[PDB]
């Protein structure tokens, strides 16, 4: 058999069926608190549009 | 396939660089023969020179063209 | 005696695999001609910035409205004309005494400088980012230039004795000039479209700050620092001052600005994000962690740990305070490190960045992302991208997305030392000693230009 | 300490985090990525110093001399002079005794050479002169190779230090060293634009140098009174030497020949640039403190560089303050206190139609140069104003044609130090103990258009 | 009319237009300033790592071996770090009173020597003292000139003069860590980065052989201007031969389709290379004309010279004729009389004068001011390029010594060095004791690299 699979992704994990695990990792913000993180602004309306 | 000497050219002869630089050495085909004949590559045994590797024998140019320029404008 | 020419012939005769893998081809960009090619008609010159609201005066606030009737607004900055301080025999230290202007003039007594498109606003920035991006974006040549319009003349900040004293040169009453640092003053690629913007009212807010920290009145042999006062001096300290701002206008060719019109434009813009500076005590404990809050995509932080013991003197990044030195000039004591020994990043308590040592930050990251390396103590940097400087977007992430960070700074002895007093005359730390981390953040985002109104997609 | 880390690993959270603005700014099928840089061949070529056959007279101080450019180089994109400066030794029977000091003027180079010109022909193609010389060099140095401009021009703090007769304590003579001058052109300019002498055979190029007189290079200076007095040929040790060698080496830049063939028989256009210097003009502070100059300027010029030039003493030069330098301790030259530059304020106007208000002089000292050059000056003086985004660039930026202008003018506002300085009686080691002249000097530099075609350069528009 | 806030002003310029103008600006296809072309660039990251140490142990005057980090896209910096120790001045010193101890200028460029990189076991490139020096005193971008020169040592208290203890100067000389880039072909552009990922079993090394401690500490004599080797009872702790020695390169990771699109192809790179010529004594007592032949083999693109001065083998750096003595104020100066031995220098083509006798200072000031980035500020550095830009990674004008006949560099020695070579000098003159010269020269060339197959290796070698 050849060395181990050189690191950078491809060692991380094993081709036998038995035991993959999937390198993603779950995240820490559960379900029931959710972010905001993005929000959209609108265009600000001109302070001389009376002219 | 190494890529050390791949894409390497022979070591040319020590003779190649003594020769003419403003004139290329003249194309002289070398013996094939088996009886104190001498079995040179002219690959790399001959010197291309400096104005015979690029050309000078152009469309315009030609290196020739101002004699009939001054023959035409007499 | 020589050759001349026909030397090269011999020279060119020598071509092989290299020379032709190298030049040679049919397609070669041969040199010694230059492809040259028409640009845009256009015509810039210099407006005055009519004021709005507000006097200019020390200790103040002041609002200028932004010119219009133009088509591209691509630079911003302001002069404003020094007092003169005539110092009198009736100050409170008596004979040893000496009043001087703070170190780095300019980038001091202006705070909060922002600029607001209609009733939003826009960008802000202050002496912390301006000291460090003077400090590690510096053309040279232009050194001696910048630092001559800012002061630092050697007669600002040199002290000056009193009236009967030896020295009884007073300071000179002469304008400086400021440059405003803004998104469209950084590349003339991105400059305000005026034209694109009608009845759009755009303001600048400039914060002044109060003369009794923009003087240092030092005593002369023990360097102790005490606020000044207004019968301290002659002429009283005069509130109200000049200051005018001026910026370049553009003007361009009918057949483009009508061409122009009426077209949705995207522009990046690079802005400041400031966390609040936090008061560090070495005495207790060594090592000091501050989260970092940040929204959107960074591409360098700034930090350093400022001593804070007197609000007179400013642009201190030194455990040690200047004191007087000989010859009536400055001069800044041989205890002098930066009191930051290393520091580290902790993305959700992962160590992206280990404990790296000081000199790193101070050295090698400006050698290698930056165009200029910082002749001062202080100003650590840490880059994302391979050009701090360059407009065009580089190496980032974005902090939005991006749970709870946090960066560690670990003390140093002579910072532990210098805390506590009971240091010799003119040894700086005669007095203890206070700091504050600060740490800056500047990052990326995006403008967008349509309907004759602007905002922020992205928020 | 504790350095470890997690490692190569943690880079992974940063690719990791991407959002929508992430996804405008980076990413795509034909986004370009770094770490891979793309090559291109070039042409081959070999370039190689040469002299230039100087065929009219010999090099002299105070006298005028035209070298050849040689032909035979399919391009020239180099030039330069070498002068070996005489040597000087003082002598005890000097007028001033033991108060005279003999010094070399500061900036050696960009004197000894006015109205240096480079003809095609018999037609007046290009001309500079010290003023463009000592803008150019103060506005458009690149840091890093200001030390060795201020080694090889001159102001080496050897030829400019003041040394006293041989009887004195300082008796050392002023070395003679060999200085080179970079001349300036538009073929030296940039590497892209380059006199094509293989398709130019009918054409004769000259370069025009004209040296000024040893008289007014060298400096004599009081100690005492701070007095300067045009020097004699007895003064000094062996007299005048009016002969001098001098030559110019240029670089001479091949190329191969199919590039030659083929860009051999068609037109070709270059875009040069050129300067006009406007008649000096006499201003007195005595009598008005403000002077309005007109302005016969007629391309489309690129920048304006003016300054008010002392010019009590003819000896000394590149002065442009109040105040002529005076000698100082330990025999070096000393700068007076009071020595700032005259200009006030200045203000350029159209016809009565004004275009730039009474700006303060620091303006044009600093925030120009600050935004519109690549560099900033380190003395006094040297105030510019220019059209373009970037002076330095040969591309053409933003300018203004004063030939399709009426006549415009510029209006200088001087100081209260100049007009206290214009009246003499100033003490000793002071510089305006006799009463101070001043000129005003105004450089233009302007664009112009060049055509190569029938083996002959020539101007499209005249 | 006009006002302040005026824009009318600029509409006389606009006006202003004729057949210049028309040439030059204006076009349907012209392009315009205030407005900017964004284009995609890219996704990636960039950190630091610690190179873990491989082979031998850091001290002075012995050889170790560092392994390049795996696990990293790419890789396009390497930095040494060095804990220089503390100098203690001994009132038992051989020199007695007058005697004084300082590190060598340019303290980094030095206790480093033969730094090579091999991928595999070849050696793919190696640089020294003489091209460190050259490069930073010939392309070195201003502003960073001040924290080159502080990271290198040079810091005006390493290169003092500090008397014994007994004397009024008791000054330790300070430890404090020094940071040395390693320039590198990777280094030179970000380009040009190594593929650690096309490599993941092509094991690269970076061998460093530091300098005994004994040549880099300068045991100057106060007077006479006499410099004798150090010795362990001379200073206060000994000469600890072990030292701080770290190795950090900074690595490189790029997005995932970016990286299996580039994996699987051969890739080919210009690189720079240098070739040392071997080292020559001059004698100017017995001829004042040298010549040395030039062996090279790929298109050479610059050549660099001087004339160092190995008088003393503590002191290094100094290619002036006469070496600093100890001045006023504990501090080093040049004497009077210091400059560069090189009066003219010229090449010559197999006897064909191809370069005349030109001046020292034509290759002094003339070439660096017109085909480089900076200028030298030090006497000496004598430069010639065959390319207009010596620091651009693409290639210009360049010639092939490989195969080009026999060259010879010919100097004529300088009457300063001639009376210098012989001793006599006063006291604190520099040349008291007899002196002695060699001539050293270094060329820059180019070179291809092709990268297949997991594999590196030199095509035309």
């Amino acid at each position: 058999p050849p060395p181990p699979a050189p690191s950078g992704m491809q060692n991380a994990y094993s081709t036998h069926p038995d035991a993959y695990r999937t390198p993603l990792l779950a995240d820490s913000h559960a379900l029931s608190r959710m972010p905001v993180v993005q929000v959209h602004g609108p265009q600000v309306a001109p302070k001389n549009s009376h002219f | 396939d190494p890529q050390l000497m791949g894409s390497q050219t022979t070591q040319y002869s020590r003779n190649r660089g003594y020769g003419d630089p403003i004139r290329g050495d003249l194309p002289i085909v070398p013996d094939d023969g088996g009886w104190f004949a001498t079995r040179a590559n002219p690959a790399h045994h001959l010197h291309t020179g400096a104005l015979s590797m690029i050309g000078g024998d152009a469309s315009d140019c030609g290196s020739t063209a101002v004699q009939q320029l001054i023959k035409k404008y007499e | 005696t020589g050759a001349g020419v026909t030397s090269g012939f011999i020279d060119l005769a020598t071509y092989d695999n290299l020379d032709r893998a190298l030049y040679g081809g049919k397609d070669a960009t041969t040199y010694f001609i230059k492809e040259h090619y028409p640009v845009g008609w256009f015509t810039k010159l210099p407006t005055m910035a009519t004021r709005v609201s507000g006097n200019p005066a020390f200790g103040q606030e002041f609002s200028v409205g932004v010119p219009r009737s133009g088509d591209y607004v691509l630079n911003a900055w302001l002069t404003l004309k020094t007092p003169e301080i005539k110092l009198l025999e009736t100050n409170r230290l008596g004979a040893n005494g000496t009043v001087r202007w703070t170190k780095n003039l300019m980038h001091n007594a202006v705070e909060h400088a922002s600029l607001t498109f209609n009733d939003i606003c826009a960008q802000q920035f202050n002496t912390a980012y301006l000291d460090a991006w003077t400090q590690f974006n510096m053309c040279e040549g232009k050194r001696i230039g910048y630092d001559n319009m800012i002061g630092n003349t050697s007669d600002m900040t040199n002290p000056t004795p009193a009236q009967g004293q030896d020295g009884a040169r007073t300071l000179p009453s002469k304008n400086l000039v400021l440059p405003l640092p803004f998104f469209f003053s950084r590349d003339c690629g991105l400059a305000l479209p005026t034209v694109v913007l009608p009845y759009n009212e755009i303001r600048i807010n400039i914060k002044l700050r109060s003369l009794q920290e923009l003087l240092v009145f030092q005593n002369k042999d023990t360097g102790n620092v005490i606020p000044i006062s207004a019968t301290d001096i002659a002429g009283g300290l005069a509130d109200t001052v000049e200051a005018y701002v001026y910026m370049t206008v553009g003007l361009v060719s009918n057949v483009e600005r009508c061409a122009m019109a009426g077209t949705v434009r995207d522009m990046v813009v690079e802005q400041m994000q400031a966390a609040p500076t936090h008061i560090v005590n070495p005495q207790n404990t060594n090592n000091v962690h501050v989260d970092m809050r940040f929204s959107h995509a960074v591409k360098a932080l700034f930090f350093m740990v400022q001593n804070v013991t007197y609000k007179s003197v400013g642009s201190n990044y030194t455990c040690v305070t200047p004191v007087n030195g000989p010859g009536n000039t400055v001069m800044e004591p041989a205890m002098s490190v930066d009191p930051i020994k290393s520091a580290s990043l902790t993305y959700e308590n992962t160590t992206r960045l280990a404990n790296m040592g000081v000199e790193y930050y101070s050295l090698v990251q400006p050698w290698y992302f930056s165009a200029s390396i910082p002749v001062y103590t202080g100003y650590h940097m840490y880059s994302y991208a391979l050009n701090v400087g360059s407009v065009h977007p580089s190496g980032s992430t974005n902090y939005g997305r991006l749970t709870n960070a946090s960066i560690t700074v670990t003390m140093s002895p002579e910072s532990v030392v210098a805390a506590a007093g009971g240091g010799n005359n003119n040894s700086g730390y005669n007095e203890p000693q206070r700091f504050a981390l600060v740490v800056i953040a500047v990052n990326h985002n995006v403008i967008r230009i349509m309907n004759g109104s602007m905002g922020f997609p992205i928020l």
